[PDB]
RNA sequence: CCGCUGAAAGCAUCUAAGCGGGAAGCCCGCCCCAAGAUGAGGCCUCCCACGGCGUCAAGCCGGUAAGGACCCGGGAAGACC
RNA sequence: UCGAUGUCGGCUCGUCGCAUCCUGGGGCUGAAGAAGGUCCCAAGGGUUGGGCUGUUCGCCCAUUAAAGCGGCACGCGAGCU
RNA sequence: CAAGUCUGGGCUAAGUGGUAAAGGAUGUGGCGCCGCGAAGACAGCCAGGAGGUUGGCUUAGAAGCAGCCAUCCUUUAAAGAGUGCGUAAUAGCUCACUGGUCGAGUGGCGCCGCGCCGAAAAUGAUGCGGGGCUUAAGCCCAGCGCCGAAGCUGCGGGUCUG
């Protein structure tokens, strides 16, 4: 998503690593965080 | 000799159902020369003569079944190509010459006010100041008649032979009748 | 850390493992740059590393020994839903003959080793002789028939949700 | 095909590096070096980028030309040149050295494989 | 390091137009806490803002003291070009000193004000640093 | 961008290591040159060791129509070439 | 650089580049469809006639999928204008 | 292209090295804190997922799960001022609470040293180049010797000033 600044949203929306990338997981759309 | 070929013999069209134009094209057999095959070390090309009576005055498909007539003993008729299919066909250009960057390539010149004011033909510039001198890129005059041409999904209608001749979809085999052309059929998409 | 159940016999070298019994009939890759504990009647996780790293390798390589055993032993079957008021699907040919419109119907083949199950026309799954390659495939078509949740309908790994 | 034994080579898992190297060194003194193995030699790791870099071998394509050789062959040819001089001495020296894929005679197969093996 | 003109002459004697010191609230214990370590002419209205930011994440106690103010200014653009500088004034500002009591959240327990400061942080211009004062903060 | 398989976090994770899904894109494929790519490449066909002089005579003479070339005669081949 | 580098706009010839207008591939919606909007990936090719204005730009006409930003001395006068 | 692919003890796995700021993020590696595993501990799992709580503005609906104000009592396994998905308020799940099984090390914030996102570009690419990932090499701290100026000594000659 925003590319910079991913900072995690429901309740357990999680931080994980893809090619030294943080992008973040979550069980709703309403989260697909991406750096 | 991996392949099919003869000669432009001339165009024009007639019948069918609307009406076709075509070109017709010479060609009985131009006989065998060897059988391409890298075996054992490279084995390209050999001439146990069998030729012509002037020609020392010079001196797996496809050609697979050009194995079945090359032994045979040398010639094989024209005309795997049969009712309407698709070769291809190289033809050499025409001898077009030396010319302007008009027809050597599309190019407006000279609008008008100077269309005309002793003033024609040149294409009109060559390369920025400081990219730096000069690209490899704008043609040039790029002189034509010689190129070797050809094109795609040549398709063939149909043949006779009062000698051995075929008639061909749509002309433009390049080149003038009287002249070298050659066909195959490759990839085609009109399959 | 763990056993190594009836018939299983393990051979390891080069630095794989043939794991051989019943309807499970496995040979298969295990790391030549850490450590193999393999011992007539049981197994573990040696320790060429010891340290948070290479431990989660070996870790790893507890779950997957363990996967050519429950594996070789007992196979593996993924419960596949088809749902689909139109859509349907059922066995045909060797292979599964799933239906959900676009026009043609598509014939799904399970390559050595995979095998296809239509126990009932709108239930469907998959069984083979390992969960890596089977889970895999599987959802391969559990996807590949579209399982858009709009309001419902698609192929569906057993067990999912409703939508709106 | 066939030739001497002058310089009797071969690489794998080897430092591709001082390999050439010294693949030069002899070069160098004057010794014709022959060679084989590609493939099997090594390069640093990190895979990916290995092949990147090497790749950059590969596209480094401009007008003017810019081929970079697809196989191993060329790797080791462009590091090794890439130690010597292109005067005489250099180049014959290149000339003089001669490795093959695998053997013709008595990580090194990935990148130049990837872009162009 | 340059500076203002006399200050009853260039600009001098103001009251830096702001939102004066403290907000928050009491007690004898916790020292809750915001100090920095940057070096710079701290930006009057920025701070101005960023601070009465934090007052507006709470409203209460915590002392949102704030030691801050800016007492110097800046100048540019105002008459021929480029060459001869006559002076236009803007920026009153403080030298924040590399490092220093900034402004305090002190109290006995109410985290809810830390976490605000926190806000008046991210907020600040130049980094700064978020801490704790003489015993801890709780 | 999406999955499976699974550590390290005895509970999850597409995940460093293991495997796939996916672009009018990249590589190849189509067509157009092209070993003066000095690393001059293949193949076939054909011509056979002339001379007499100091030598590692790899230097000077008839040659073989093996062949080709010049001149002439002609080409949508073309400024010349 | 003043023993000198010819400053607009146009022309003709163009060539990068991406923040991509059109394209394709994506994830997202307050997305059903459909069409929209949010951003990520990608520069392949493609990116129209007038109109008035020295103009670039611009406003308007009729199209279109599109009618892209910007570089190269705001590219081009030993090529015109 | 002249000289240790020196040896010694750390840390890097991004080619960082071969330019960047704010700001990210149980990356990695080293140092201090609060709660316990036999009140046998965090994630797993079983379960009741207590009652006066459904209190005020707005209610038309706060009755945590519109928002503004509270944040008490409690009979008893505690408590949940019930942070949490919603809906018209209500009406279910979730731990902020723990038995057995386990069973032996788990969740925390500071201090750090090394490193990835942010950090798009125009004739073509780039550590200088060829190059390298536990002597690679880089980066830190250790000792080591060898390189290298017309600079300093040997060698010999020129020269001015005293």
């Amino acid at each position: 998503k925003v590319r910079s600044s991913v900072k995690k949203m429901c309740d357990n929306c999680k931080v994980v690593r893809r090619h030294g990338r943080v992008l973040v997981i979550c069980s709703n759309v309403k989260h697909k965080q991406r750096q | 000799v991996q392949g099919f070929a003869g000669y432009k013999a001339g165009m024009t069209p007639r019948e069918g159902m609307e009406t076709v134009p075509v070109t017709v094209i010479e060609t009985p057999p131009m006989r065998a020369v060897a059988l391409r095959a890298y075996e054992q070390r490279p084995l390209t090309e050999v001439w146990t003569d069998e030729f012509h009576s002037e020609l020392d005055r010079t001196l797996s498909d496809r050609l697979d079944h050009a194995l079945d007539i090359v032994e045979d003993g040398g010639e094989h008729a024209m005309n795997i190509f049969r009712a309407g299919e698709y070769a291809d066909v190289a033809g050499v250009t025409k001898g077009k010459g030396t010319q302007g960057p008009v027809k050597r390539w599309g190019v407006q010149k000279r609008k008008g006010k100077h269309a005309r004011q002793g003033w024609r033909r040149r294409i009109g510039n060559l390369g920025p100041w400081n990219p730096s001198r000069v690209r490899s890129t704008v043609p040039q005059q790029g002189q034509t008649g010689y190129h070797q041409r050809t094109e795609l999904n040549k398709r063939l209608i149909d043949i006779g032979e009062g000698g051995p001749y075929t008639l061909v979809k749509g002309s433009v085999p390049g080149p003038d009748k009287r002249l070298v052309p050659f066909f195959r059929a490759v990839r085609p998409n009109d399959q | 850390p763990i056993e190594i159940p009836a018939g299983v016999t393990v051979t390891v070298n080069g630095n794989t493992v043939t794991v051989k019994g019943p309807k499970g009939e496995l040979t298969r890759t295990f790391h030549p740059d850490m450590t193999i504990t393999v011992e007539g009647n049981v197994i573990t996780v040696t320790r060429p590393s010891d340290e948070k790293h290479h431990r989660a390798l070996h870790g790893t390589t507890r779950s997957l020994l363990a996967n050519m055993v429950e594996g070789v032993s007992k196979g593996y079957e993924k419960a596949l839903e088809l749902v689909g008021v139109g859509y349907r699907a059922s066995k045909q040919g060797k292979k599964l003959v799933l239906s959900v419109g676009y026009s043609h119907p598509v014939e799904i083949e399970p390559e050595e080793g995979l095998e296809i199950e239509v126990p009932s026309q709108t239930k469907i799954i998959v069984k083979g002789a390992d969960k890596q390659r089977v889970g895999e495939l599987a959802a391969n078509i559990r996807a590949v028939r579209p399982p858009e949740p709009y309001k419902g309908k698609g192929i569906r790994y057993e067990g999912e949700l409703v939508r709106l | 095909a066939e030739f001497d034994a002058d310089v009797i080579v071969d690489a794998r898992d080897c430092i591709m590096g001082r390999v050439a190297s010294q693949v030069a060194e002899q070069a160098l003194d004057g010794e014709t070096v022959a060679v084989v193995n590609a493939e099997r030699a090594v390069i640093t790791g990190r895979e990916e980028q290995i092949v990147e870099k090497y790749e950059k071998r590969v596209d480094i394509g401009n007008d003017n030309g810019y081929f970079y050789p697809k196989r191993p062959d060329g790797i080791f040819k462009r590091t090794i040149r890439g130690m010597l001089p292109k005067k005489q001495r250099g180049r014959e020296a290149f000339e003089s050295v001669r490795v093959y894929l695998g053997n013709p005679y008595d990580t090194l197969g990935e990148i130049s494989e990837t872009l162009g093996a | 390091s340059i500076k203002p003109t006399r200050r009853e002459y260039i600009s001098g004697i103001p009251g830096k137009g702001i939102a004066q010191f403290k907000m928050g609230n009491n007690t004898y214990p916790a020292q809750v806490e915001n100090v920095v370590e940057k070096p710079v002419q701290i930006r009057h209205n920025a701070l101005e803002a960023a601070r009465n930011a934090a007052n507006r994440f709470v409203q209460n106690s915590g002392k949102f003291r704030i030691r801050k103010f800016p007492f110097h200014v800046i100048r540019e653009q105002d008459g021929d070009g480029m060459r001869a500088p006559f002076g236009k004034s803007v920026g009153t500002a403080a030298r924040s000193h590399g490092a220093n009591h900034d402004f305090i959240a002190w109290v006995n327990p109410d985290p809810a004000v830390e976490f605000a400061w926190r806000r008046a942080y991210m907020k600040v211009t130049p980094t700064v640093n978020i801490d704790s004062s003489p015993a801890g903060n709780a």
